[PDB]
């Protein structure tokens, strides 16, 4: 959490330099690459800080949880039990929360800077045009438009708006999708409320799991939560996702709340958006599978689609489907260093991650980013601090590549700590191989006292 | 008999009030279906909006959503499916009606559709920019009017006694509000169009025997004379069949505040 605050502080500093560079000044290319490198590092520390906390808590609670399901449980309380029962669903949501937090930090303060053309009514220009066409003085051209002003009229009549409202609807629907893509669904509801779409603000509440606490016959009176027809509402939202007459962003909004990955991927235009689309639907699909196994509904005669109810999920599969995609951007981002680390930390596969570090060192040693060698070192120190095993020949050669960076980017001093993190034979041999370069007498004495501040075997070193 | 007698402990007063309301919340649908099923048979092919409203006046929300998906009114089906408890949607329609009235966009929507939006928003009457009023209980019987009070104008958790008092607050003369519920009659006077023009002799307005029994359950000292009078039961002042058999159940339930002239007139 302090490593994220250090990286986030330097991302803040570098952003407060790049935002002050004149566009096209080619000196700032390294400044922008350093900003993105430490931004991807910051969120990779965020990912580590969640998933390895869950995995250590689970491995301390698993002796104890002899749970019993209640015969009268609601959808909410089946899912409250699922998120205790199921570390695959729980870790999959921690990847959704993580990816939604990345999109949130790219939105920041900006929500209230959105100028629309409409400023007193919903569809104000089409409403004005209809109020003008009712006047017997209309010597205007009759552009085909809607004649009704419910929000289904464009799709029921198959007629357009005028293009000011048709810009504002397209502007608004991207901002609503961008807020839901950031977990800010309550801000998407507030933006709908702010744009006079209290109707679309209500549709953005229909996915909520059902609960009536009063079923247990309490001592005072409590509110009823959610939607007891959430299933019929998801079937209806899936129908709004698959007609080509709906906007790509409105289809994606209802898809991200009804499991329709197939209509969501048509808007997910980063690696993070594409991982998010798989994980967001994987949780929603596994939640529907536990609910439709535990909540015995009666006389419901429509199905949720068998492509989504019959969906087998694994973490490995999601990171094969992310390599079968046509989206060339995602195929190029799914080859960069932090996106590779993010795949392996999500899988929990430290064994393949150390073969990635070996596959990188064996090709690129002298050319690797200094902050990536700092990260690779501190991730190996984090795993060792948790007692987690690593391919120690590669761990030694990452540490030796880092000690060779630390000598050659220019620091001398910090080498002692990054050398006492080795077995004594190797700590002695690598600190001696450093001191075999030290000719300045004042620097010699200083580099012995820094070893005596680091519990090193100074006597076998010298 | 069925939901309380399953319980192997003395059932809490709250659970008794809850299941007595859940039973009456079936009675107020079963009393409405044959008129809704005729109304829909007539309206469906001319106005699906009135047919959808009629289903909602019997709590047939599944059939209302089904007819809205069949008519091409899919956002009405979405809106109706979400209304089954969610107070946030009630307050969002409360805002949306306040928007459309102030912005004079109300007069650009169907009055029949505004009647559905007012019902869902929990508004018994809505006041438009034209100075038109939409009364949600207009043209209905007392049972659907009292069911609107029990399902749309009150929370899931309130008592029958509050729905029945809000219904009585809706058909009397006050100093501060117009009548909007129908003053609401025996089943032979329903649908008749009879706005009773306040008969200038009859100081007690006629009501249904089922309303008189709901008063006697709410108040142990409520009148038995209007409860046992055949005009509360049938279109015939000579049919005492139910009147005598109701009294010879109330006498067994230890109600004793009938007059001996009134028992003598019933028995004779």
């Amino acid at each position: 959490e302090e490593y994220e605050n250090i990286c986030g502080s330097q991302v803040n500093i570098l952003s407060k330099i790049v935002s002050r560079a004149t566009p096209g000044l080619q000196k700032f290319s390294k400044t922008a690459s350093m900003l993105w490198l430490l931004q991807q590092e910051m969120v990779t520390w965020r990912l580590l800080a969640s998933l390895y906390r869950d995995r250590i808590q689970s491995a301390l609670e698993e002796e104890s949880v002899f749970a019993v399901t209640a015969v009268n449980a609601s959808e909410k309380t089946v899912v409250e039990a699922l998120f205790q029962r199921d570390s695959l669903v729980r870790q999959s949501q921690l990847v959704v929360d993580w990816l939604e937090s990345i999109a949130k930090d790219e939105i920041g303060e900006f929500s209230d800077n959105i100028e629309f053309y409409a400023k007193s009514v919903y569809w104000e220009n089409t409403l004005h045009t209809l109020k003008q066409r009712q006047l017997t003085s209309y010597v205007g051209s009759v552009r085909p438009l809607v004649t009704e002003l419910d929000p289904d009229a464009p799709i029921r009549q198959k007629m357009p708006l005028d293009d000011l409202d048709r810009e504002d609807e397209v502007r608004l629907l991207k901002y609503l999708f961008t807020l839901i893509r950031a977990g800010m669904t309550e801000e998407a509801q507030r933006l709908c409320k702010r744009c006079g779409q209290a109707w679309r603000a209500a549709t953005l509440e229909g996915w909520k799991l059902y609960h009536d606490p009063n079923v247990n016959g309490g001592t005072e009176l409590e509110p009823v939560e959610g939607n007891p027809y959430r299933r019929i509402w998801k079937i209806s939202c899936w129908r709004m996702a698959e007609d080509e007459l709906f906007n790509r962003y409105e289809r994606a909004i209802y898809a991200a709340l009804s499991g329709n990955l197939k209509q969501l991927l048509p808007v997910c235009d980063t690696w993070e958006d594409t991982v998010w689309a798989y994980f967001r639907v994987m949780v929603d699909s596994l939640v529907e599978q536990e609910i439709q196994t535990s909540v015995a509904t009666l006389d419901e005669t429509e199905e949720l689609p068998r492509e989504y109810l019959g969906a087998n999920w694994t973490l490995e599969k999601v990171f094969e489907e992310l390599q079968a995609t046509d989206k060339k951007r995602v195929l190029e981002e799914n080859q960069e260093h932090y996106h590779i680390v993010q795949k392996f930390l999500i899988l929990g596969d430290i064994d393949g991650l150390m073969d990635e570090f070996s596959k990188w060192l064996s090709k690129s040693r002298n050319n690797l980013p200094g902050h990536l060698l700092r990260f690779m070192t501190h991730l190996i120190l984090f795993f060792r601090t948790l007692g987690l095993q690593t391919k120690e020949e590669v761990s030694i050669e990452v540490l030796k590549t880092y000690i060779q960076l630390l000598i050659r980017e220019k620091h001398t001093n910090l080498i002692a700590f990054y050398t006492c993190h080795l077995p004594q034979d190797l700590a002695v041999a690598q600190y001696a191989l450093f001191l075999e370069s030290v000719t300045e007498f004042e620097q010699r004495h200083h580099c012995l006292e820094l070893a005596k501040e680091a519990d090193l075997d100074v006597a076998t070193i010298t | 008999l069925k939901e309380l007698d399953s319980q192997l402990n003395e059932p809490r007063e709250y659970i008794q009030i809850l299941e007595r309301r859940r039973a009456f919340s079936r009675w107020l649908s079963c009393t409405a279906t044959p008129q809704i099923e005729e109304e829909v048979s007539l309206t469906q092919k001319n106005s699906p909006v009135e047919a959808v409203f009629s289903y909602l006046t019997g709590k047939r929300i599944s059939e209302a959503c089904s007819l809205a998906q069949q008519s091409g009114d899919h956002r009405l089906a979405l809106l109706l499916s979400q209304f089954v408890g969610s107070q946030s949607v009630r307050e969002l329609l409360t805002m949306q009606l306040v928007d459309w009235h102030q912005l004079q966009a109300d007069s650009f929507i169907q009055d029949e559709r505004l009647r559905i939006f007012a019902l869902l928003a929990g508004k018994p009457v809505w006041q438009l920019s034209e100075k038109k009023q939409i009364n949600v209980c207009s043209q209905l019987d007392w049972k659907r009017s009292l069911a609107i009070h029990l399902w749309y104008l009150l929370p899931p958790t309130a008592s029958i006694s509050r729905a029945l008092s809000m219904y009585e607050e809706a058909f009397q003369n006050t100093s501060d509000s117009d009548r909007y519920a129908c003053s609401p009659l025996p089943s032979y006077l329903e649908g008749s169009g009879c706005v009773i023009a306040e008969e200038q002799n009859s100081q007690t307005p006629l009501r249904d025997v089922c309303f008189h029994l709901l008063k006697l359950y709410s108040d142990r000292h409520y009148d038995l004379n209007q409860l046992l009078e055949p005009r509360s039961i049938t279109a015939d002042p000579l049919d005492y069949r139910l009147s005598w058999h109701l009294w010879e159940v109330l006498r067994a339930l230890n109600y004793t505040h009938l007059s001996a002239q009134c028992e003598g007139v019933l028995q004779a």
